């Protein structure tokens, strides 16, 4: 499969695993409410930290708002409506030289499935 | 482990 | 103001603002989409580390869902519609002994101000 370097620092790399649907109406746009299920896992130990199907939950949030993590940001703005990706992130666009809590070192690399679910204005 |  | 202690270990501390609508229709439940506007700052150095007022960009999550902080859903869960509140978080309810990202240390107690625009199923 195709592995699309989505910044030019190969930080943001997004592998499309099913792809979506074609059509500029089927393609998210800057601002638009996208509803997502993801999983997300360290690259290092594969070990889980967050995900929206476990609690079968979609989840929400405004696209290019900085509400996410920004590879989240950058990935999803490259899907289309059915896609599914699994994208690598740096920590760059993750969580940083700091991490996040207790399940996220710093400078961790992180991988995520995601599902473009649905999106709308 | 939002928001930050 | 009147301060509301939402856990036992003083952790979640609500002063509200301006008090919002009466009535069970304008208190959300658990799992309802939340629409919120929020300012979140440290208390030690009193840096505004988030704003969804910044981006002029209303946040949405669902709550009671573990899609956000512990204080959140536990402060969010306690406010009815057009509430304003100001909530001083421990950092067992924020982001705990590992903080998160650039501009959460270890330890950090929060300060968040939250209104609460809107709730749907």
């Amino acid at each position: 499969l195709e592995q699309v370097h989505l910044t030019e620092d190969g930080g943001v790399v997004k592998t499309i695993l099913r792809k979506g649907e074609g059509g500029e109406e089927n393609a998210p746009k800057k601002g638009n409410e996208v509803t997502v299920h993801y999983v997300g896992k360290l690259e290092s130990s594969g070990k889980v930290f967050d995900s929206s199907r476990e609690r079968n939950v979609p989840f929400k949030f405004h696209l290019g708002q900085g509400e996410v993590i920004k590879g989240w940001d950058i990935c999803v703005a490259s899907m289309t409506k059915n896609e599914k990706c699994s994208v690598r992130l740096d920590s760059k666009y993750g969580y940083g030289e700091e991490g996040c809590g207790e399940s996220i070192p710093g400078n961790s690399v992180l991988i995520f499935e995601i599902e473009l679910i649905s999106f709308r204005e | 482990a939002l928001p930050f």
